[PDB]
């Protein structure tokens, strides 16, 4: 089964941090499709930028987005119409870069959370990945 | 009973929906695997099924917007 990280790291108040997103056990027949949104507390983090992991083959492919209002970060892939280019083995996904707030304090811990309404996994434009497991990520703020 | 950009008839938009409508504008498909899909597809409000639809589609999964152009004013 596909296996969905968020990546957990530390970092002091005010730096950046980054959070990348990676696929184990992907699917040999391949990921046609996929979105991938986290949630998070903007009092707490913001997004800096994402950037596209080893995954991803084109940029053309690879779509992003967030929202530091509400505490979102998107992420789309869609392949071909032709499959040239698909997604049928593991590594890293995607890279989402945070700010950690100036106010953080030693010894906080700040979830990074997969948003299920707006993340799925498609072989096809009709075939849903099922059972896909995710795991969520930690930001640990150090000194 | 329909949802605009959900062309397959789930009752979610999603990025599979965005795929199918980009799809079926380049020929690949030839109707949608749903009996609202040519309603639910035309998210633009122009009065057919263009490559734009497919995107204004992927920016509802992205977040970038709530309603479509079909649903405003
Ligand atoms: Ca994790
Ligand atoms: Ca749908
Ligand atoms: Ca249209």
């Amino acid at each position: 089964m596909l296996q969905v990280d968020i990546g957990s790291t530390s970092g002091k108040a005010g730096s950046v941090v980054s959070v990348p997103i990676t696929f184990t056990n992907v699917p040999k027949s391949g990921i046609y499709a996929l979105s991938f949104r986290t949630n998070f507390d903007p009092q707490k983090v913001t997004v800096a930028s994402i950037d596209a992991g080893s995954l991803i083959e084109n940029a053309s492919d690879f779509t992003t987005y967030y929202n530091n209002e509400n505490g979102f970060a998107s992420m789309t892939f869609e392949a071909p119409v032709d499959r040239a280019r698909i997604i049928d083995s593991d590594g890293v996904f995607a890279t989402i870069n945070f700010k950690v707030s100036d106010s953080a304090k030693v010894g906080e811990l700040y979830n990074i959370t997969t948003n299920s309404a707006y993340t799925s996994f498609y072989y096809s434009g009709t075939d849903e990945i099922k059972n896909v497991v995710y795991n969520d990520g930690k930001i640990e703020v150090i000194a | 009973k329909f949802i605009y950009g959900d062309v397959d008839g789930n009752g979610s938009v999603r990025i599979n929906d965005a795929v199918l409508i980009r799809d079926y504008v380049l020929g690949k498909i030839n109707e949608f695997p749903y009996e609202y899909g040519m309603l639910a597809a035309d998210v633009d409000g122009n009065g057919s099924i263009k490559s734009i639809d497919a995107v204004l589609v992927r920016d509802y999964v992205l977040g970038k917007i709530f309603l479509f152009p079909v649903e405003e004013k």
